[PDB]
């Protein structure tokens, strides 16, 4: 965030919330919020 | 339903005589063109009313060669007319400056600056002087004071927007009409041809500095700095 990149972070953190909710890490989902986390744009692993 | 007399303050003691609405306003001048240096008397002052706002906001147009202590006595006479003679004296004059149309920040840093300015404006009870326009950090500081002006106790702290006349799109409707112009409605969506910027509706008072120029910037700087230095030597407060 200091170097000025944000688009790789905004690609990464939606799957990082999904994997951090799937693998039970609360401090990571506390950390990824505040960095424009966008909870509603989560996508699952498989297709329904 | 309009005030005709204003209680002004004298320069050395505690309050002066109540001059009229037609009195005391001849010291504020304006320029019809940029070639004029002495200029005309202004006759463009009063209260503007915004959409979705319960309260109104006074405005005045002053010349660039006019005295800032006269505009400081206008702010003190307006608070003496509204909140009475026993109003709250300020302890800090809090001036915010920044880029108007080039404001582009991350939201985490914007909420950090907004939380620091919100706790500073809440604990300070300060008089915030920004630019008057509705783009960028003055819009953000008006959003902070719109968040903190909901409770507000009795004394609302004023939020003086000092902006250059000739930039504001609703200025030519504000100048044409009667001197008090107490009920002049402001149109933010009106498309005036030689101008682009509207005022912000969350500012509590407006000072429009005139130099005769149209769409030329930077004329509201030295009057703003001498107005903050005159308020700091008047109320004995740091700026
Ligand atoms: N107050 C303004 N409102 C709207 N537009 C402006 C303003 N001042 C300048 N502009 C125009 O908008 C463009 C964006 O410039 P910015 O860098 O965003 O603003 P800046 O030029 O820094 O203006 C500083 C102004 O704002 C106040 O904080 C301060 O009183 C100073 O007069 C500039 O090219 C300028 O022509």
């Amino acid at each position: 965030s200091k170097n000025g990149q944000h688009n790789e972070i905004a690609a990464c953190i939606n799957d990082n919330l999904m994997a951090a909710m799937m693998h039970n890490k609360p401090h990571f989902v506390e950390l990824y919020l505040g960095f424009d986390a966008k909870i509603y744009e989560l996508k699952p692993s498989e297709e329904v | 339903v309009a005030a005709k007399t204003l209680l002004i303050e004298n320069e050395d003691g505690k309050g002066s005589t109540r001059m009229e609405v037609q009195d005391f306003m001849k010291r504020f001048h304006m320029h019809a063109s940029e070639d004029d240096k002495t200029g005309s008397p202004s006759t463009a002052w009063g209260t503007l009313r915004f959409p979705t706002k319960e309260a109104t906001a006074p405005y005045l147009r002053l010349s660039v060669n006019d005295d800032p202590e006269d505009a400081l006595l206008f702010v003190k006479a307006m608070l003496a007319q509204k909140y009475g003679e026993t109003y709250d004296r300020p302890s800090l004059i809090l001036s915010v400056t920044g880029g108007a149309r080039n404001f582009t920040l991350p939201p985490r840093l914007e909420t950090a600056i907004a939380k620091g300015l919100r706790l500073a404006a809440q604990r300070t009870n300060a008089w915030v002087v920004t630019g008057g326009t509705n783009t960028g950090v003055m819009k953000l500081t008006g959003q902070i004071m719109e968040a903190l002006s909901k409770t507000q106790s009795h004394f609302i702290p004023p939020t003086i927007g000092i902006a250059t006349y000739g930039v504001i799109i609703g200025g030519d409707d504000m100048t044409r009409g009667e001197p008090p112009k107490i009920g002049l409605e402001y149109e933010m969506h009106k498309k005036d041809p030689p101008k682009t910027t509207p005022l912000d509706d969350n500012h509590n008072l407006f000072l429009l500095v005139d130099d005769g120029s149209t769409n030329k910037f930077g004329k509201e700087i030295k009057f703003r700095a001498a107005f903050e230095n005159a308020a700091g030597q008047a109320f004995a407060a740091p700026v």
